[PDB]
């Protein structure tokens, strides 16, 4: 552990500075160090962890998509042979992306999920597990693709089951989980009808619970509800 | 691409 | 050399792919490998080298400025002590930035400048040398700050002398060199009058030579002239 | 900040 000699509180402080400086690789390294201290994470600290890795992997995914498109065009009829370089570089980026996903999944497995007993923490981590398996699935083409997809599905499903039992329909973690599981259905599992049904049912059940909320909670929940609506508009 | 959080 | 086993042409190809994917750290590593093959660089290849490192160091400079501002605020009267972490992290980013600058200066010194005999190549590399010493100067606070500033000045001045003798006043490299040397005067050398005079004289001499240019050359030159004007507007 | 290229 490169961060083994730094205090937990200093790692957290520096993660916050790295976020302000848009240094997301540093932010992720600091938060990995904080997790490896072995203590549970607070709400704020869980969000630092997720933001850091979301931004790192988000950049890798965007780059992978650019390179994959170039590679696809190189393999069309009439395209002039340019050698192994496009495939090699796409593979380089892909391997880096898989490494980041494996790092996150490793933190969740050792030992964030097993120590998370409150619904808010457990659902948060299980959503992350689904998300990072989904990112692995986006680039998977081999013998294990089905198993990767099923790992994502299983994590999301456990998170959904807990969220429906333990959280109100407007809870932002519940809403974001459903948003992302809906995308999993549409983009990964070839299940657009399931995707649409989940987004609709989630939106409508949240709408019906908004009356219970403060102004500030209302703002939070309605922001995520609009993302559900945006996806529904894209898909219908 | 669709929205995720 | 991590890139020692990769063909020069493959490094160039991959630098271009990395640019398309906005993977500027990779782009810089590929171009470093290409330089270390020992052959001179073409116009296009010099521009790949400069773009890669400009983007890497640009990001570091932006982060350094964010962190330096936080550190300055932490040292004001009334500010609550938050420990060594802000300084430490600013120092981390600073050291990384200095490392990138030293890498670029190393490539120029071993052996790009000494093999560059055409005005266009030599001026290009000397401008880079001035720029990366300027970036070192931005973060310098010790015994060598004056010498760093003088190293930037000396490189820019040699580039200026060659450019005035060998290139027309509308040449984009000449114009960009003058733009950046003007900024050096304003921001580093505490010489705003020199900065303004250089930008004005450069703009006016270019204006008078535009009549000689094709439509495409005119477009290029006028874009850079507008940057000179923008700086003049900021400073007057 | 001022423009550079
Ligand atoms: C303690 C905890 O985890 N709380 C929490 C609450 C809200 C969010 C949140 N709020 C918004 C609003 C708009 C868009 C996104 N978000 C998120 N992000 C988010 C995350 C990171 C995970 C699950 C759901 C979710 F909405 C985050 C954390
Ligand atoms: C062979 C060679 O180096 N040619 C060359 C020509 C033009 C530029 C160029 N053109 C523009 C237009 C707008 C803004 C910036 N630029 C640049 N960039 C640039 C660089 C990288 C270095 C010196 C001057 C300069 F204008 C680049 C290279
Ligand atoms: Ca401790
Ligand atoms: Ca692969
Ligand atoms: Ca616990
Ligand atoms: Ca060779
Ligand atoms: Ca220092
Ligand atoms: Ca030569
Ligand atoms: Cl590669
Ligand atoms: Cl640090």
């Amino acid at each position: 552990g490169a961060m083994g000699s730094m205090e937990r509180a200093s790692l957290i402080q520096k993660a916050k500075l790295a976020e302000q400086a848009e240094r997301y690789e540093d932010m992720a390294a600091f938060m990995k160090g904080a997790v490896e201290k072995g203590e549970e994470l607070s709400c704020e600290e869980r969000n630092l962890l997720s933001v850091a890795y979301k931004n790192v992997v988000g950049g890798q995914r965007a780059a992978w998509r650019v390179l994959s498109s170039i590679e696809q065009k190189s393999n069309e009829e009439g395209s002039e042979e340019k050698g192994p370089e496009v495939r090699e570089y796409r593979e380089k980026v892909e391997t880096e992306l898989q490494g980041v996903c494996d790092t996150v999944l490793g933190l969740l497995d050792s030992h964030l999920i097993k120590e998370a007993g409150d619904a808010e923490s457990r659902v948060f981590y299980l959503k992350m597990k689904g998300d990072y398996y989904r990112y692995l699935a986006e680039v998977a083409t081999g013998d294990d693709k089905k198993r990767i997809i099923d790992s994502a599905r299983s994590a999301y499903q456990e998170a959904m089951d807990i969220s429906k039992k333990e959280m109100p329909p407007t809870n932002p973690i519940r809403l974001g989980l459903a948003l992302n599981f809906s995308v999993f259905h549409y983009e990964i599992a070839n299940s657009p009808e399931e995707a649409i049904s989940l987004a609709k049912t989630t939106f409508d059940e949240a709408m019906a619970d908004l009356h219970t909320l403060s102004e500030d909670s209302y703002k939070d929940s309605t922001l995520i509800m609009q993302l559900l609506r945006d996806n529904l508009t894209l898909w219908t | 691409f669709p929205a995720t959080v």
